[PDB]
């Protein structure tokens, strides 16, 4: 819930909070969408997705 | 069978799996589908790419 800069092996600075993240299949890390905007990334060691 | 250099149109479902495909070099209907980039074509007359 703050304007942060995350480095989940890639750099981008936005805000963060908890995601449902239904669409995570086949060893996925970042849940991109149309126009390549980044949302729904997961912790690289745990399974929780923000 | 042997592979050839061709142009294909691919579709992805809600789970991220390929469910349909169109070979654009088969018939004029497939060429029309690949020109407008849709699996459903309405009634009319359209110009197609080679
Ligand atoms: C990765 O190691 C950290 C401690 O460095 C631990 O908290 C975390 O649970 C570990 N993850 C796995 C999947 O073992
Ligand atoms: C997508 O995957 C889920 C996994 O539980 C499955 O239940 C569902 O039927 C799949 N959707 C389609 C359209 O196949
Ligand atoms: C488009 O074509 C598919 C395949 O025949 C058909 O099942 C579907 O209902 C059609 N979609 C629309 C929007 O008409």
């Amino acid at each position: 819930n703050q304007c942060v800069n995350f480095n989940f092996n890639g750099l981008k600075g936005t805000g963060v909070l908890t995601s449902s993240s239904k669409r995570f299949q086949s060893f996925q890390q970042f849940g991109r969408d149309a126009s390549d905007f980044t949302d729904s990334v997961r912790d690289p060691q745990t399974l929780e997705i923000l | 069978g042997y592979l050839k250099p061709l142009t294909f149109m691919l579709s992805y479902d809600l789970n991220g799996t390929i469910k349909n495909a169109v070979d654009c070099s088969q018939d004029p209907l497939a060429e029309l589908k690949c020109t407008i980039k849709n699996f459903n074509v309405s009634k009319g007359i359209y110009q197609t790419s080679n």
